């Protein structure tokens, strides 16, 4: 099976080193993932894709395109327990939360890191989400990762990654390990690659967006709100310039003579009267296309910031880039073949009306067998 | 420190004769005087 | 306003005296190994009726060792020229810069020069050399090369030691084709305009870089072209045990990020080889 | 790029969506049928649903769409273990990848590295084949798409980047004005200036009476008065609301978004189901499916994609079922294998 | 127009196992010289009834 | 070569250098460039026995 001999060996000769524990992120992407998460766009953005992805029901199953009869469902007790934890993970944690941290992840850094504590006969014990910034990662010298370090000095648990670990006599691991799911891009380069993030290519945007907000603050306090600039002559014996001001001062409503019409006797005094339009301060035009490409790059419909707009939002974006990566992933390494994990798309409350169509009018078709009818729309068997 | 990887060549650089022996009267004695 | 793809170059390499020499491979930058002085003797023909004996004379075992030595150099480009040419700069450069590995190690691997360079050898001049007499012509005593020669310098070589192949510049061997005997006729390939027989089977390789004593093929000889005795003709030796080389990693090629000045991108290069002559023994020259 | 990598990102999901599966081929005119083993062919499916370690089949469908948008080319390694069961897939970085070719018309081994990476991997025209036609040790692909003049390899590449450096060269400029203007213009209102006589030690006195009226001073909302030495002021317009030219930006998004192929709606539903069948399907997924089903599996059986898969698809197919089923002057079967379902 | 690559510069020179760095070499030169082509025509008459 | 690894050395004999100094200067560090230690700023309420 296995021949352990990738074309990967081309970075670790000299564009790589072995023995290094290289972090996975760059400091600029930390800070830059960080500083997102203040900015309300983005941030109004990044925690509606890990609130949708949260509202996603778990559960563990046959797969469609079983031809594995020797079905790796290894015990069907090790899938009972797989359930309960992907429904119950670490205490102190919920399923939802791992979903919506780990998508999230996958968002800011292109990537998915996990660990798991397989007890001793690939029962899996617990799952714990790691973070992506302070995570390294260390390679062989053929092609891949063998350990991950977690920590500094103190901690320095340099856990196995899934390749290498004390395997069982039907492929399981026994002890700990890690998971590193990656985002491929351009060059290949599976792990040694730069990151796959839309944070990449919404710096300029941003950066406008703070720049022509940070005027409308300033300008709101600093431009005098007075209206009226009055003028006189130098000749008016200030004195009486006072009761000129208190004539057309006291106008105020609720004043003396107020509403009532300013006479001038001599001394023709000029009013004229500014504009002070500050209704355009945020330069309304050029900051919602700034919005809307910090939007449109996290994959978003500008309508939601219409059901049907919601209806491509789902299956177009969050599905296949959220859901079947997430899902792949774990399928890998969490279990045998023939079963993996799987999530009901029956739980997304806006495909509901659009399933039972497509299930209404399969209905009606004859030249079909009923199980076919059945898997064509969910329902395996 | 550095330990000097030890190959398996061996450089042998001597020189042989060939042989006269087989053109001679080949004889086999048993005692020390015939 | 028509460019082609004709990419006219028109410049050469050696031949490769490299599948001769004996190869060995290492790891580690620092290798070692025995050798054999002598046997010595060991017992002498003894009278009889005397109980005794002599220790005689031990041999010798010493124990040698060699290093490895690297080969490195640099280049950079502009990045502005780069991004706007009709070419590949640095696929060219990455061929042109094996090309100056080669042809300098084998150069090196012939005639280095102790320090930093595995000794060469023609340098090393241990290989026993034979040189070959004068001639005379109108009482001038100029010297000369004939064809008597190379039959005995090939010959003379010791049966025992192995089969043995020679190496020359090509220009000698088309002074050996060219040769006439007394009134008109070729010594080898009469009368067929070429003389050409199957090198390997007279087990004489040739080469194009090695000292060519017929300057530019313009010193046949008979005035003032005369061979300019003192010079490098031919050599012979039983290769695989003659001389070795080395290898440890062939050249690698890495991007130096620092001291790239976001003008001039610098890649760097080098590699890692080395040789040494064995037994000195197997193997002769001949000079003029 | 933004509107560059937004437009790459999007085909790489979307391809990378579709399930694949191996099947029997609709054009079966083999009947001796190329399914060597049918083991090979269980391994095959296991490969295409788990390629190497360290990677799912979606991630290979991503980066191989991804590299054929950027360059137009695709390739792949294989590890067929001794008898035609390939054992793992990998991609092969394209950038880096260099071929050599034969005397004749064609390639026969791909290098991979230029200095220690020199594994000469031959091609799979020329490898050690099985007594049926099946490889034994190690080939590449290199997918190739087409152009003018022929020149099958030895062509220069198609891809939209080939005609998008002028509009996207127009972009940067442009944005570049906007972020240089953004910051650099003064975003102060009300030039006052004096007059000459006005004895600074009084001059101090208007400004901070004209200062003392914004939010958080004392005379706000109230009326300025200036005894005497008219002072005159100046409101600024400060447009500053077309900074990055809307009108010359979109055009130019439209310009590197319809190039790739992508209706400019997606930045309705019928456009949807447009994209999806005009510009990914016969781009990325044909020509990937034909590539595959070419050399990697003999004939009668050959890579297939479900195109049920697809989301935007259901519905279309779904009527496509119902009114078929109406019509009667024609059998089951066919009525089968025009809306897919085979037999 | 073609290329007339000129001669490759001398590149690396066995420097010794100590100095961090390399040393420079001579450079490379490429030559962009074009070439033209020429023209060959000439005329030739006939009458009508003569050549039928 | 060197059989012996350095590079780990080293970094055992950093963070070693790094434990032992950190305790050296939050007792006798001063002012600038170090952590005030208490020993040198010397407002602890100091007792003093009798000869």
């Amino acid at each position: 099976p296995a021949p352990s001999a990738n074309p990967a060996k081309i970075f670790i000769r000299r564009f790589f080193s072995a023995g290094v524990a290289k972090n996975v992120v760059s400091y600029s992407n930390v800070m830059a993932a960080q500083r997102a998460m203040e900015h309300p766009v983005a941030f109004r953005c990044l925690d509606k894709l890990g609130l949708t992805v949260q509202s996603v029901k778990w559960d563990v199953g046959k797969d469609p395109q079983n031809t594995q009869v020797g079905d790796g469902g290894m015990s069907a007790s090790q899938r009972k327990a797989l359930q309960q934890i992907l429904q119950r993970p670490n205490p102190t944690m919920s399923g939802a939360q791992l979903r919506y941290s780990a998508a999230l992840s996958w968002a800011c850094f292109g990537r998915m890191a996990f660990k798991v504590s397989v007890m001793s006969d690939g029962s899996v014990n617990a799952i714990w989400p790691l973070g992506i910034p302070f995570l390294k990662q260390k390679f062989d010298r053929y092609g891949d990762v063998e350990s991950f370090q977690y920590g500094d000095e103190a901690g320095k648990e340099t856990i196995p990654s899934f390749t290498k670990v004390e395997k069982n006599d039907k492929g399981r691991p026994i002890k700990n390990y890690a998971f590193m799911i990656v985002k491929p891009s351009i060059n290949g380069a599976m792990n040694f690659d730069v990151q796959n993030t839309p944070l990449q290519a919404i710096g300029v945007p941003v950066a406008l967006y703070d720049a022509l907000m940070a005027r409308a603050i300033d300008s709101a306090d600093g431009t005098p709100n007075s209206k009226w600039l009055v003028t006189a002559s130098r000749d008016l014996d200030d004195g009486q310039a006072k009761e000129v001001k208190e004539g057309i001062e006291e106008t105020k409503p609720g004043g003396d003579n107020g509403g009532e019409i300013i006479f001038i006797a001599g001394t023709d005094v000029k009013v004229q009267e500014m504009k002070n339009d500050l209704s355009d301060i945020h330069s309304k035009v050029p900051l919602d296309d700034q919005a809307r490409t910090i939007a449109g790059n996290f994959g978003i419909p500008i309508a939601l910031l219409y059901d049907e707009s919601r209806k491509a939002f789902f299956e177009d974006t969050i599905e296949p880039g959220y859901l079947t990566p997430l899902e792949d992933g774990f399928s890998m390494f969490l279990c045998g073949a023939g079963y993996r994990v799987i999530f009901d798309r029956d739980s997304i409350p806006a495909l509901r009306k659009s399933r039972a169509d497509i299930a209404a009018t399969y209905d009606k078709v004859t030249f079909i067998t009923e199980e076919e009818k059945r898997e064509v729309t969910g329902w395996p068997a | 420190f550095f330990t000097p990887q030890v190959l398996a060549l061996e450089v042998d650089c001597n020189i042989e004769c060939a042989s006269l022996l087989d053109l001679y009267g080949q004889i086999e004695v048993s005692r020390s005087t015939f | 306003p028509q460019v082609l793809a004709l990419e006219v170059d028109c410049n050469i390499e050696c031949a490769s005296l490299l599948d001769l020499y004996g190869q060995i491979e290492v790891s580690r930058s620092t290798f070692t190994y025995m050798k054999i002085a002598d046997y010595g003797q060991l017992g002498e023909y003894t009278c009889d009726a005397k109980c005794d004996a002599e220790f005689g004379e031990p041999g010798n075992i010493r124990h040698l060792e060699g290093k490895t030595y690297d080969y490195r150099g640099v280049f950079c480009f502009n990045r502005k020229n780069l991004q706007e040419a009709n070419y590949d700069f640095l696929s060219f450069m990455i061929g042109a810069a094996q090309r100056s590995h080669r042809i300098n190690r084998n150069q090196a691997l012939m005639i280095g020069k102790g320090v930093n360079e595995p000794k060469g050898w023609l340098t090393e001049n241990c290989f026993p050399v034979f040189q070959t007499l004068p001639v005379d012509v109108n009482g001038t005593s100029t010297p000369a090369f004939l064809a008597q020669d190379w039959r005995r310098f090939v010959t003379s070589f010791p049966a025992e030691y192995g089969e043995a192949r020679s190496v020359m510049h090509q220009n000698v061997f088309g002074y050996l084709a060219a040769m006439v005997d007394a009134n008109g006729r070729f010594l080898f390939g009469d009368g067929d305009l070429t003389f050409t027989p199957d090198l390997v089977r007279e087990r004489i390789r040739i080469s194009n870089c090695l000292p060519d004593p017929t300057e530019g093929n313009t010193k046949g000889g008979t005035g003032q072209d005369a061979f300019a005795a003192g010079s490098f003709v031919a050599a012979q030796a039983a290769w695989k045990t003659a001389f070795y080389a080395v290898e440890k990693r062939p050249m690698f090629f890495e991007q130096y990020e620092g001291g790239s000045s976001a003008w001039c991108v610098k890649y760097q290069f080098g590699a890692e080889d080395g040789g040494f002559v064995g037994c000195c023994e197997h193997g002769r020259i001949l000079q003029i």
